[PDB]
């Protein structure tokens, strides 16, 4: 078949909803294994300065025992059936998911229901996790990449909830109480804020009945005065430079404000980012890479690596790049990078945009490879778009992009716009903000 | 001399705002004047005296010159 007919053969994702508001979505395949999980509209963007880190603390407690399965009982059950239980928290979403044999879907759904509704939160466990989290904060401090990205959010979204890290400040970790957590939970873990998603060898009808059976008790009301809604987050052209000449390589992240999840412009932006691409010293292409930034960097040894990114949030986002380089290569790297954004705004060619479109097509499909990536796409999509966008639609959106669309969309977000800049390490050579700003036009 | 080879600096964080996000003349007068007064009071004792001396020597010398050329000083 052609790439076109193959697109129309992907089973359509089935979506249902319970009385309490919980959405149930699934994509059936014939895999003897599956992934099922709960995606929640909860994250640090929903936290205030007082409880920032609450969600991450809960993630630490989620698998430590439930009222029905105290202590390591939940753990033993997951392990004995050979399943895998994982979780993650971001500034807007939280997810708990299980990879298991398709025949074990009923127990998998029960366990998730149990986890999301009956978490013990034993005072002694809370004290133990407190120390674990503090140690994780210390470890994260050694990850220059994680530090620079937290810094980018701190400065770009300064004064708003998006400026907050997911883990929260250490003093919050030392002071968060069970009361704080149960409070956070009663407020955010409601059925209308959750999506039960599954992908693999199972039928929607079976998942739906299991959901009715195990999630019906989940609250779908809350009230009116306590319905955590999101306010837009102001973006600020600014710079944060943490100079540390003791570190061997400098990390720099720069971005302009992105449009947010729902905007159609994200497709063209993804095409443009694909044109500039990514790179690191282990890439075999070197001097022949198609991206001018990549080949210049490789032939002139300008950096160890770089990556463009389009981080999306509800109504805003960070569109830009991150690079790692020697202290004497920062200005050159910034010069070439900004020159490439400007070239795309004013002179993107049909041939490079086609390449970008093909890169995006390949990335889209190769990403949805396996029950876990698919299940995550279902969960997240339902939370963000309110629907699963089919591949055939993505193709239509990508197809609509041409050189004209790329120049116009890039001009809209990059041209003469104030960026947010974060630097960490031996950054004496990181350009002054005025010089960076002038580089935007 | 080039950025990247100047000197060694560790543990310093610098925060800045784009010029477009801020005022070019924040509190120009409500603060500008008070600081100018501070800076003025702060140096006048070092700067002014010598010139007051010049002024005196000048007026005395000029008047002395005048008187000296007259019939009855
Ligand atoms: C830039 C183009 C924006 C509109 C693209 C819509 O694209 C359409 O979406 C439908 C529903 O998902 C699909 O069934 C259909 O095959 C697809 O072509």
């Amino acid at each position: 078949a052609t790439y076109a007919q193959a697109l129309q053969s992907v089973p359509e994702t089935q979506v249902s909803q319970l009385d309490n508001g919980l959405r149930v979505a699934s994509e059936q395949s014939s895999q003897p294994t599956c992934t099922v999980g709960v995606w929640i509209d909860a994250g640090s963007r929903y936290e205030s300065e007082k409880n920032n880190g609450a969600g991450y603390f809960v993630e630490h407690l989620a698998f430590k025992g439930t009222k029905n399965r105290p202590g390591n009982a939940l753990e033993k059950e997951v392990e004995s059936m050979g399943a895998h239980l994982n979780a993650y928290s971001t500034r807007e979403h939280t997810a708990y998911y299980i990879k298991a044999l398709s025949k074990d879907l009923p127990k998998a759904v029960e366990l998730l229901a149990d986890i999301v509704q009956n978490c013990s939160l034993e005072d002694s466990q809370i004290e133990k996790e407190r120390d674990v989290i503090l140690q994780e904060l210390q470890e994260n401090d050694t990850s220059m990449r994680d530090v620079v990205f937290n810094y980018l959010h701190a400065t770009a979204f300064q004064g708003t909830p998006l400026a907050q890290s997911v883990e929260g400040p250490s003093e919050n970790v030392r002071k968060l109480s069970r009361a704080d957590l149960t409070e956070y939970l009663s407020r955010h873990y409601k059925a209308p804020r959750m999506v039960l998603a599954a992908a693999g060898g199972l039928e929607h009808r079976q998942l739906l009945d299991l959901a009715q059976k195990h999630f019906s008790g989940l609250s779908g009301t809350y009230d009116e005065d306590a319905v955590p809604t999101l306010s837009p987050c102001r973006f600020t052209g600014s710079q944060i430079c943490h100079r540390e000449d003791g570190l061997p390589l400098a990390h720099v992240a720069i971005a302009v404000e992105g449009p947010g999840w729902a905007h159609p412009d994200n497709v063209a932006l993804q095409v443009a980012n694909a044109i500039i691409g990514h790179y690191d010293c282990t890439y075999g292409g070197g001097a022949h890479l198609s991206s001018p930034l990549a080949s210049i960097a490789a032939t002139n040894k300008l950096c160890q690596s770089f990556q463009t990114f389009n981080i999306c949030y509800a109504d805003t986002g960070l569109l830009g790049a991150h690079f790692v380089c020697d202290h004497m290569s920062i200005d050159d790297m910034m010069f070439v990078l900004q020159g490439q954004w400007m070239r795309l705004c004013t002179s993107a060619t049909e041939s490079e945009v086609l390449r970008g479109k093909n890169l995006l097509r390949n990335a889209l499909v190769s990403h949805l490879d396996g029950t876990t990536p698919v299940c995550e796409d279902i969960g997240r999509s339902l939370l963000t778009y309110g629907r699963r966008i089919p591949l055939a639609e993505w193709e239509s959106r990508i197809a609509e992009v041409d050189a004209r669309v790329v120049r116009e969309v890039c001009s809209k977000y990059f041209y003469d716009q104030c960026p947010a800049v974060a630097g960490f390490g031996p950054i004496e050579q990181l350009p002054d903000y005025n010089r960076i700003r002038s580089g935007m036009f | 001399r080039q950025f990247g080879h100047l000197t060694r600096v560790r543990h310093v964080i610098t925060y800045s705002l784009s010029p477009f996000e801020q005022r070019a003349f924040p509190h120009y007068f409500s603060k500008g004047i008070p600081n100018v007064l501070r800076r003025t009071r702060a140096c006048i004792l070092r700067v002014a005296p010598p010139f007051v001396a010049f002024y005196l020597v000048y007026t005395w010398g000029t008047q002395e010159f005048e008187k000296s050329k007259r019939k009855n000083p």
